[PDB]
C-alpha cells in the first residue's frame, strides 16, 4: 500500500479548547489531593532508614533502567513492530515509574515511604540520564538527535508537585496531628467528585472512538509489557533476597510507567495527521495496565484471606 | 557511510535485450526489525525531472508500466525492463535510504547500431579571426555510433595535447549516431610559426587511424 | 494531483546571498518531509539535506553541512534553501523533493522541475559569428561541410539556424561548455558540392538575451 499518511485528524480547537485547560487543571488538583492525603500516612524515620539504605531504590533503577530498556528493545525487533508504534512502545519502557503506581501501593499497603523514595529517585534519575540511553537504545530510528525533545519543564514540575504535598503532611503529623479524620474525607469527596468529572468530560473530549483499528499484535505486546515489567520486578525482587513486605510495592512501581511524558513527546515530534491510532495508544495503555493491576489486587486478596 | 557503485554504467538494447542493471551499494542495507529492503529506483530522462519508478526495490509505483521489474535482497539488486521502448532510454540512481540518502553513479541507455562510418572535417580560422588578436582551428567528427574514439593533433611531428577542447553532441532523435568536436585556440603573434596543424582520430571502427594533414 | 513549483533560473555574483523556494500546495504542508538535491551537469545527483517543518528540524549533508541551510513557512507552504557560499563551479541544477518520514525518509515519490543555480561574473556582451569554409587545396568530395563559430557569449540563450541551408536535415549542434568564463558552441551542416555554387548558405544567430542578430553569409577561401 505504499506509504501513506493516517485519515485521522485532530481539530483545531484541540490547541485551546477551554476543556483541555479545564481536564488539565482538574488533574492537577486531583493528584495534589492524592499525594497530600497519601503522605498523611507517612512518617520520616522510615523514609530516613530507605535513604540510608538504597539497596532497594538500587535494585530498582537496575530493574527499570538498565534492564526494562532492553527487553522493551527486544520485544519491538521480535514483533516486527513500524518505527513508530517501535519508537513508541520504548518511550513508554524508558519512561519512569508512573505516580497512579503509588496509588496501587496504597493497596498494597507495604513500604510506603520505600516507594515514594523509589519514585521520587527513579523520576530524578531519569531527568539526570534518560536521553543518552533513549539514543542509544533508538539506533536506525528518527536519525534525528531528539535530546532537546525530550520535555524538561514537565518532569520538574511533576517533582514538585510530588515532593511538596508530601513534605507537607509529614511536617503536619510530625507537629500537629489533630485532624486527620476531617481531611481524610474531604479528599475522599473531592476525589470522588473529580472523578466522575473527568470520566464525564473525557468520553466528549476525545471523541473519534476508532480505538479498535490498532492492528493485533500491537494490542498484545501492549498488554505484555505490564506483565513482563511485573514478573520481572517480582523475580528480580524474591531472587534478592528481599522481605515480601517490602517487595510488592517495588514489583509494581517497576511494572507501572508514566504516559503523559511519552504523550508529550510524540505529539511534539510528529504532526497528529501522521500518527493514526497510536495517539490513543498511551491514555488506553495505562488503564488497561490498571485493570491488570486490579487483577494482581484480586490475587492480594486471594492470599491474604487464604 | 554507504556509496553505490554500478558495474555496467553503460548499455545499449534495440527492442527487448536484456538490460539488469545491478549495484552492489556497500553493506547489507535490509532492515531486520521491518521487512522492507529499502532501496529506491528511480528514472530520469534528458531535459526532465527524475521520476520514481521503483520504491523498497520489490514494489512498483502506480501508473508505471508493468514492463519495469525489480527483484533483489540483501546487497544484490536488479532492475529488468526486458521490452524496452523508444521511451525507456533515460539514467537510473538505485537511490538508498537505509542510513544516508546517497544516490548511485548512474547508467545510461543507448541504441544499438551495426556498423559506424564516421567523416572527419577539419577547418582553420577564419580571415577576420586573425584581425581580433587570436585564432582557433576546428575538427569535427560525423556519424560515429561507439563512445570510444581519440583525437591528437601533430605539428612538424610533435604531439602537443594542449589547450584543447572537446564537445560531444546529445545523439539526436534522427539517427542513432552521433558527432563529436574539437578546437584548438591561441593568441596572435605565434600561429605562424609552426604552420603543418596535422590532425588524427582512433576509432574501433578502423585498425589504422584518420589522419588529415593541412598546409597554408 | 500534487504539483512542485521552484523559484526559476538564478545568475549571480560570486558574492553569495542566494535563496532558492520550493512551493508544494496539494495536501497537508506538515505531514510529509521536503529533500533538495543537487545534480551537476553530466556526473550525476547528489543529496543535499532535508528538512520536516511540523518541528522545523533540518539536517544536512556532510559536505553542504557548513554552506546548506533550510526554512520553512507554514503559512506560505514555502521551503527556502541557503547556500551563503558560492564559487564558480558551485553552478548547479537543484530539485526539491517531497517524501514522507516516519523514523526513516522512504522514497523521493513526488519532484520539482529543477531551478538551475549560475555562478559567475556575469558582464553580458554581444557574441561575435564567424563563418567557416574550405578551399586550401583540398579536393572536397561529393558533399561539404560548413559552420559558423561564436565567441564570447556569456549567457545560455542563443540557436543558430539555417535559412538558405539543409534547414533540420543533416545538421549537428554541439552544446557549449564552460571554459576561461566564457563558452563556445559550433554548428554543422552538410552541403552537395555541386548544389553549393548555385545556392549559398547564410547561418543566422538569435541571441534573446541581447539585442542583436548579425547576420553573414560564407565565403569560400
Amino acid at each position: 500500500n505504499a506509504s501513506a499518511p493516517f485519515n485521522f485528524t485532530l481539530p483545531p480547537n484541540f490547541g485551546k479548547r477551554p476543556t483541555d485547560l479545564a481536564l488539565s487543571v482538574i488533574l492537577v488538583f486531583m493528584l495534589f489531593f492524592i499525594m497530600l492525603s497519601l503522605g498523611c500516612t507517612m512518617e520520616f524515620s522510615k523514609i530516613k532508614a530507605h535513604l540510608w539504605k538504597p539497596k532497594g531504590l538500587a535494585i530498582a533503577l537496575v530493574a527499570q533502567y538498565g534492564i526494562m530498556p532492553l527487553t522493551a528493545f527486544v520485544l519491538g525487533k521480535v514483533f516486527r513492530l513500524k518505527n513508530i508504534e517501535a519508537l513508541a512502545i520504548l518511550v513508554c519502557g524508558c519512561s519512569p515509574g508512573g505516580n497512579l503506581s503509588n496509588v496501587f501501593s496504597l493497596a498494597m499497603k507495604g513500604d510506603m515511604n520505600l516507594s515514594i523514595v523509589m519514585t521520587t529517585c527513579s523520576t530524578f534519575c531519569a531527568l539526570g540520564m534518560m536521553p543518552l540511553l533513549l539514543y542509544i537504545y533508538s539506533r536506525g530510528i528518527y536519525d534525528g538527535d531528539l535530546k532537546d525533545k525530550v520535555p524538561y519543564k514537565g518532569i520538574v514540575i511533576s517533582l514538585v508537585l510530588v515532593l511538596i504535598p508530601c513534605t507537607i503532611g509529614i511536617v503536619l503529623k510530625s507537629k500537629r496531628p489533630q485532624y486527620m479524620r476531617y481531611v481524610i474525607k474531604g479528599g475522599m469527596i473531592i476525589i470522588l467528585l473529580c472523578s466522575v468529572a473527568v470520566t464525564v468530560l473525557s468520553a466528549i473530549n476525545v471523541g473519534k472512538s476508532i480505538m479498535f483499528a490498532m492492528t493485533p499484535l500491537l494490542i498484545a505486546t501492549s498488554s505484555l509489557m505490564p506483565f513482563i515489567g511485573f514478573l520481572l520486578g517480582y523475580v528480580l525482587s524474591a531472587l534478592f533476597c528481599l522481605n515480601g513486605r517490602c517487595r510488592r510495592t517495588v514489583s509494581m512501581e517497576t511494572g507501572c510507567a508514566n504516559v503523559q511524558l511519552c504523550s508529550t513527546i510524540l505529539n511534539v515530534a510528529f504532526p497528529p495527521e501522521v500518527i493514526g491510532p497510536l495517539f490513543f495508544f498511551p491514555l488506553l495503555y495505562m488503564i488497561f495496565q490498571l485493570g491488570e493491576g486490579l487483577l494482581l489486587i484480586a490475587i492480594f486478596w486471594c492470599y491474604e484471606k487464604f | 557511510d554507504i556509496v553505490m557503485t554500478q558495474s555496467p554504467s553503460s548499455l545499449a538494447v534495440s527492442a527487448g535485450e536484456k538490460v539488469t542493471m545491478s549495484c552492489k551499494s556497500s553493506q547489507s542495507l535490509f532492515n531486520s526489525r521491518t521487512r522492507r529492503n529499502y532501496l529506491a529506483w528511480y528514472q530520469q530522462k534528458p531535459g526532465q525531472s527524475p521520476k520514481l519508478l521503483i520504491y523498497w526495490a520489490s514494489t512498483r509505483e502506480s501508473g508505471v508500466p508493468d514492463r519495469f521489474t525489480g527483484s533483489g535482497s540483501g546487497t544484490d539488486f536488479t532492475l529488468t525492463i526486458s521490452s524496452v521502448q523508444a521511451e525507456d532510454l533515460a539514467v537510473y540512481y538505485c537511490k538508498q535510504s537505509y542510513y544516508l540518502l546517497t544516490f548511485g553513479a548512474g547508467t545510461k541507455l543507448e541504441l544499438k547500431r551495426a556498423d559506424a562510418a564516421p567523416t572527419v572535417s577539419i577547418f582553420p580560422p577564419s580571415s577576420e579571426q586573425l584581425t581580433s588578436g587570436g585564432a582557433s582551428v576546428v575538427c569535427f567528427l560525423n556519424n560515429f555510433y561507439p563512445k570510444d574514439i581519440n583525437v591528437k593533433w601533430k605539428i612538424d611531428g610533435s604531439e602537443r595535447q594542449n589547450g584543447v577542447l572537446n564537445s560531444w553532441t546529445d545523439q539526436d532523435s534522427k539517427d542513432s549516431t552521433y558527432s563529436m568536436s574539437s578546437t584548438l585556440t591561441l593568441t596572435k603573434d605565434e600561429y605562424e610559426r609552426h604552420n603543418s596543424y596535422t590532425c588524427e582520430a582512433t576509432h574501433k571502427t578502423s585498425t589504422s587511424p584518420i589522419v588529415k594533414s593541412f598546409n597554408r | 494531483e500534487v504539483q512542485l513549483q521552484q523559484s526559476g533560473p538564478e545568475l549571480v555574483k560570486p558574492g553569495a546571498s542566494v535563496k532558492m523556494s520550493c512551493k508544494a500546495s496539494g495536501y497537508t504542508f506538515t505531514s510529509y518531509i521536503i529533500h533538495w538535491v543537487k545534480q551537476k551537469p553530466g556526473q550525476g545527483l547528489e543529496w543535499i539535506g532535508y528538512i520536516n517543518p511540523y518541528n522545523d528540524g533540518t539536517k544536512y549533508n556532510e559536505k553542504f553541512k557548513g554552506k546548506g541551510t533550510l526554512t520553512s513557512d507554514k503559512s506560505s507552504s514555502t521551503a527556502y534553501m541557503e547556500l551563503s557560499s558560492l564559487t564558480s563551479e558551485d553552478s548547479a541544477v537543484y530539485y526539491c523533493a517531497r517524501s514522507y518520514y516516519d523514523g526513516i525518509p522512504h522514497y523521493f515519490d513526488y519532484w520539482g522541475q529543477g531551478t538551475t543555480l549560475t555562478v559567475s561574473s556575469a558582464k553580458t556582451t554581444p557574441p561575435s559569428v564567424y563563418p567557416l569554409a574550405p578551399g586550401c587545396g583540398d579536393t572536397t568530395g561529393s558533399s561539404v561541410t560548413l559552420g559558423c563559430l561564436v565567441k564570447g557569449y556569456f549567457p545560455e540563450s542563443v540557436t543558430v539556424t539555417w535559412n538558405s541551408g539543409s534547414l533540420s536535415s543533416s545538421v549537428h549542434t554541439f552544446p557549449a561548455l564552460l571554459q576561461s568564463g566564457l563558452y563556445t558552441m559550433s554548428s554543422s551542416v552538410t552541403v552537395p558540392s555541386s548544389t553549393w555554387p548555385s545556392q549559398t548558405v547564410t547561418c543566422s544567430v538569435a541571441h534573446p538575451a541581447s539585442s542583436t542578430t548579425v547576420d553573414k553569409k560564407l565565403e569560400p577561401s
